[PDB]
């Protein structure tokens, strides 16, 4: 158990739970689940109306004090009624710590802009708007960050193919760069890799 | 001096100059009093080109709304009048 | 545990003004440049004379693939399509089937190398060491079809090159 | 008395005590307006009650800096305009409530 | 019930009021676009498109669907304005090298295999 | 009427593929408009279709000129959810190898932003040392510059039997490579003229806009991950960091050439201190095994076989890890769903929230500020765009 596993620390562990507990105590009327990861990684679950308030909260908080957001991105569920997970990961300088909060949405209900707590969320919250297509309310200047002038759809989303939909070739005729249908020389080969055997016990899931 | 003592019937006059002009209505069938849906088979789009091609016209902003009720050309000739303070 | 950059103070009698004053007027800290440069052009200049001489390389350099033999002149390869499965790229095409006399051979080895990226990921997954990328980067074309490479073509580089190949693993196999 | 904070945009503080005390009594004043039985009221009014403390029990700026744990006595100004902006926005807000809505029984659940 | 929350509009005349108002707002605009990007066509070829272009979503029904296509075209309005598009980008919606693809079942029966 | 213009995408001070649209007034900056994008090449979707070890050679690509820095912070996500702890060897290594990338990353940003200034000889002094370190690269990899050494388990192979004379030979003359650089740009009132007081950003903003790396530390903002959340063996090294007073692209330059010092520091201590032993994790469900082992042992052939088709198996769960790339807090959050393949992969990158501030920092600056801020924030479009 020496040489090559991952050591543990019980102290930080420790530390993060009472936090998140703090945390959720302060805030009842937000917070739906806190977490702390093996690895010393607190997560703490919110209802998206209380996206404002509770981070105003971690980055006010004297003991608090998270005035750095590290980033800010959003993953694709399918299986979810609740399409898309916002994850803002921040960072407190004074306290030397990091905290995760995640929220959640679907394709056609808009989530509160974060600009006014924390500048740096303009160009994340377009990126996650280009990628997968989540508005966001009160923005300043919301438009595609990342996609060319044009392109229809969400690249990000897992419905979205990974070649796309369009390519690019210059033609002659009209003497400019056209947009046509792919057609592939070689067609991407799917791999089936997924092993028939349970790698992991302890994430084993009821039979239903 | 300024502009003329514009009458009601000079904004007929030119209300009808420009429904003549549009291409998806035939001159002739068209009158004062036909309503642009149901006389001249108009959808909500072109309604809106044609107080677009008002404003241009007699150039002063038609808001959308006061827009949405200038079904036919008698009652353009009645907002215009209203704007412009013309009674006879 | 830390230091400051720019927290300087300068001194402020005479002798320092006067310095500074002649610094200003007489340009002395231009004059230090103009050495610096002067300095450098009486150096020898790390310029090489391409292509008479070469840059230096070492044994693990990653270059344009080949594809080897057993000393019996029997191919090393046996399709077992790992380099295919482990391309990050899928530069790799293989078609197998049994030979004539049963062995378990490629009938299609393709690498597109407009695909690859030339990680070396390849040849740390060939059993075999069958698949290689040699010492060559000097093979630019006129047109893209010519770096579309099928078996013929690696094959043939094998043979061109096995003289090095052979020699470069030797040198380095003991750390892989 | 001392120059350079060494923070850009952060400038120097004369009398930084009277400052202190004034911006807590403002903090505890905001909070009294927040129901008792509120977590953040009484953790808040803790915390500040500590460092009021703090701030009339030690004279020297230096000492307090340290007995402060807070990073250079203008950045523990910065701090407690942030708490009593803070304050009001939790006033408005109320935070205290009970759970708005429920999420749905597999919104959380990983994998898929 | 249904419990959804909106974006903009609360009903489906709100929506429409948005609707002619972009609608509005690009038609003003194809004059001075096809003068400054020097496109061939004519102001009419490009109101058309615009109609054309609206109508293709003339379906919808939800509140907050339209409000996103008119939160999508003003994106594209902003785009065309502010010349961060190229002639490429506006020639594209005319898909000028493009072989009209045929729909009648013989010609699909004698080209290949897609429906 | 402002005038509007293009800088770049091919413009000599662009630096990459970018489309700044500024508003202007003569020649004073009304308005920045950073237009990215024309490098996006859709690399997290991609991510998700490969496996792990599939995965690496992107973060080579992601930022181009600290390709190992990228490397690592990758494979400490990884290692994280994998649960695995790499060889002592292994972290002297990486930790050796990113204070030599810190090098080539520091070159690159200080002679790239010297030749948008206007002096153009120091560049060709330091890419002979860049030229240098990668022949270093070169020989532990067989690559120049996208190597791929580090590995989720450690690194892929051992150092050739002289490498450290060799990397103690270059190290042992680089200071007066840097020497001469601040002779040529330290002192001189043309350089302290287009540098001091230009792009001034104050340490309340830097924290808000979401920045790190030296454009906190120049604000005299006290943060450098290797101090406060050390990774691998930086907590048994001794270095300084460098801290600004004015906030300015002077302060900038002088914090860099100081990291540079600092990293030969670091540098010179790893020489002194690299142990010996095993390179990857011993353990071969994780890490390949050797070539002789996979032609003699059942086992080792078994595990060759199934690491290089099918890969590792992670198990579920997200991390966001960090590290102190040389632009900045470089980060992943990696999200794990139980198979040998990524679920999500979304990638932090210090010049997304830097180009996103270069609005904020050319208030009141001309085109000539504009593009030495720019040079200042150390921008490099791979890990912007993405
Ligand atoms: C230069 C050329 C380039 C072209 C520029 C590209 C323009 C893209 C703009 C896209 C924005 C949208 O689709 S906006 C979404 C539009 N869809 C809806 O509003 C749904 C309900 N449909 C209706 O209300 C009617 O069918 C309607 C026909 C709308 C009239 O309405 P009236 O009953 O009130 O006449
Ligand atoms: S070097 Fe890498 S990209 Fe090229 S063929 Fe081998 S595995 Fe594929
Ligand atoms: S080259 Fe090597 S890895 Fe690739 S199919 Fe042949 S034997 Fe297998």
């Amino acid at each position: 158990t020496r040489p090559t596993i991952r050591p543990r620390n019980d102290v930080v562990h420790k530390q993060l739970s009472a936090f998140g507990q703090y945390v959720a105590e302060i805030l009842p009327k937000y917070v739906q689940q806190v977490q702390v990861s093996c690895f010393n990684e607190l997560e703490i679950f919110i209802h998206p109306d209380g996206v404002i308030p509770v981070l105003t909260f971690l980055r006010d908080h004297t003991n608090a004090q998270f005035k750095s957001l590290a980033d800010l991105t959003a993953v694709d569920v399918p299986t979810r009624q609740n399409r898309f997970e916002i994850v803002y990961n921040l960072l407190s300088l004074r306290f030397n710590s990091r905290i995760r909060v995640k929220t959640y949405t679907d394709e056609l209900t808009p989530i509160e802009s974060s600009v006014t707590v924390y500048k740096a969320a303009n160009w994340y919250e377009r990126e996650i708007w280009d990628m997968f297509g989540v508005f966001f309310a009160n923005h300043p200047d919301l438009r595609r960050i990342l996609t060319d002038y044009g392109f229809e759809g969400h690249p990000f989303r897992k419905d979205f193919p990974l070649s796309g939909y369009v390519e690019l070739r210059y033609d002659d005729e009209v003497k400019r760069v056209v947009a046509e249908p792919v057609e592939l020389a070689q067609e991407f080969r799917k791999f089936d890799l997924n092993s028939p055997w349970e790698a992991f016990p302890a994430y084993r899931q009821p039979p239903e | 001096s300024d502009a003329p003592p514009l009458t009601l019937e000079a904004i007929k006059d030119r209300v009808l100059y420009v429904l003549k002009l549009y291409d998806k209505i035939d001159p002739e069938k068209l009158s004062v009093n036909s309503h642009f849906m149901k006389d001249l088979g108009l959808d909500s789009l072109d309604q809106v080109e044609i107080i677009m091609a008002m404003e241009d016209e007699f150039g002063f902003e038609i808001p959308d709304i006061d827009a949405e009720k200038l079904m036919c050309p008698q009652e353009i000739v009645d907002y215009i009048a209203d704007k412009k303070d013309v009674y006879e | 545990t830390y230091k400051f950059v720019n927290m300087r103070e300068p001194s402020m009698d005479m002798k320092s003004v006067t310095d500074r004053a002649a610094q200003t007027l007489l340009w002395t800290e231009l004059v230090r440049g103009l050495g610096m440069t002067l300095s450098y052009l009486f150096r020898e200049p790390a310029t090489i004379n391409y292509p008479f001489e070469k840059g230096p390389l070492s044994p693990r350099f990653r270059g344009e693939h080949a594809l080897r033999r057993y000393p019996s002149g029997e191919e090393r390869c046996i399709a077992c399509k790992l380099c295919e499965a482990v391309c990050p790229a899928q530069a790799i095409t293989i078609e197998a089937e049994p030979r004539a006399d049963g062995s378990r051979r490629t009938t299609r080895y393709d690498i597109d190398m407009t695909k690859c990226i030339y990680c070396g990921f390849c040849q740390e997954a060939c059993p075999v060491d069958a698949i290689v990328e040699g010492p060559n980067f000097e093979f630019s074309t006129e047109t893209h079809e010519e770096l579309l490479y099928n078996k013929e073509k690696l094959l043939n580089n094998g043979d061109k090159w096995e003289a090095e190949i052979a020699a470069n693993i030797q040198a380095d196999y003991l750390y892989r | 008395l001392k120059k350079t904070t060494g923070l850009v945009g952060l400038a120097v503080c004369e009398t930084p005590h009277e400052r202190l005390k004034i911006l807590y009594t403002k903090i505890l004043d905001v909070l009294g307006q927040i129901p008792k039985n509120a977590a953040y009221r009484k953790y808040t009014e803790q915390i500040t009650n500590e460092k009021l403390g703090m701030v009339k029990a030690e004279p020297d700026v230096k000492k307090l800096e340290e007995q402060l744990q807070g990073g250079q006595i203008e950045e523990v100004i910065l701090q407690a305009e942030n708490e009593l902006s803070l304050a009001r926005k939790m006033l408005r807000w109320k935070p205290w409530e009970p759970l708005v809505e429920e999420p749905p029984a597999n919104q959380w659940k990983w994998p898929i | 019930g249904t419990s959804v929350k909106p974006i903009f509009s609360r009903d489906m005349n709100e929506a429409k009021r948005r609707v002619r108002e972009l609608y509005r707002a690009w038609y003003r605009e194809v004059p001075n676009t096809v003068h400054l990007f020097q496109l061939d066509i004519s102001v009419k070829q490009g109101r058309d498109k615009v109609r054309e272009m609206f109508m293709k979503n003339a379906h919808v029904t939800d509140p907050r669907v339209v409000d996103l296509l008119v939160i999508k075209g003003k994106m594209e309005l902003e785009e065309t304005i502010n010349v961060w598009k190229q002639r490429t980008h506006i020639m594209r919606f005319f898909h000028e090298t493009e072989a009209p693809r045929p729909t009648d079942f013989l010609s699909k029966f004698y080209v290949g295999h897609d429906p | 009427s402002n005038l509007t213009l293009n800088f770049g995408p091919q413009h000599p001070a662009a630096h990459g593929v970018l489309r700044l649209v500024m508003e202007l007034s003569g020649e004073m900056v009304r308005k920045c408009d950073p237009h990215i994008g024309l490098l996006h090449r859709g690399t997290e979707k991609l991510i998700e279709y490969k496996t792990y070890l599939q995965a690496l050679p992107y973060f080579d690509r992601l930022d181009y000129v600290s390709m190992m820095c990228n490397e690592q912070a990758y494979s400490l996500a990884v290692e994280k959810l994998l649960n695995i702890q790499p060889p002592p060897r292994a972290q002297w290594i990486r930790v050796l190898f990113g204070e030599i990338t810190r090098l080539l990353n520091h070159i690159m940003a200080v002679t790239t932003h010297a030749l948008d200034i206007g002096a153009m000889t120091p560049f060709f002094w330091m890419f002979e040392e860049r030229e240098k370190m990668f022949e270093f690269y070169e020989r532990v990899s067989g690559a120049r510059m996208h190597a791929a050494y580090i590995r989720p388990g450690g690194v892929h192979q051992d150092l050739p039997l002289g490498l450290l004379d060799d990397i103690y030979e270059f190290s042992k003359n680089f200071s007066f490579r840097i020497d001469e650089l601040e002779e040529m740009l330290t002192n001189n009132r043309i350089w302290r003229n287009r540098t001091v007081d230009i792009g001034v950003v104050t340490a309340e903003d830097a924290l808000n806009y979401g920045f790190s790396g030296v454009m906190l530390r120049g604000s005299g903002i006290q943060w450098d991950l290797r101090k406060t959340q050390p990774y691998d063996v930086y907590d048994q090294v001794e270095f300084d960091v460098p801290i600004g007073s004015r906030g300015d692209c002077y302060d900038r330059y002088l914090c860099r050439v100081e990291e540079m010092r600092q990293s030969l520091r670091i540098i010179s201590q790893c020489l002194n201190k690299m142990p010996p032993g095993e390179i990857k994790v011993d353990d071969a469900k994780v890490s390949p095994p050797k070539r002789a082992e996979m032609k003699t042992s059942m086992e080792s052939l078994i595990h060759h076989f199934k690491l290089y088709t099918e890969g590792y198996q992670v198990p579920p769960g997200a991390t966001y890890t960090a590290i102190e790339a040389p632009k900045g807090e470089f980060g992943v959050y990696l999200v794990s769903d139980g198979s040998s393949r990524p679920y999500r992969c979304k990638i932090k990158a210090p010049g997304f929230a830097h180009l996103a501030g270069l609005d904020k920092m050319s208030k009141g600056h001309m085109l000539a500020d504009v593009v030495a801020i720019i040079g200042t924030q150390d921008i490099v479009f791979g890990e912007v765009d993405r």
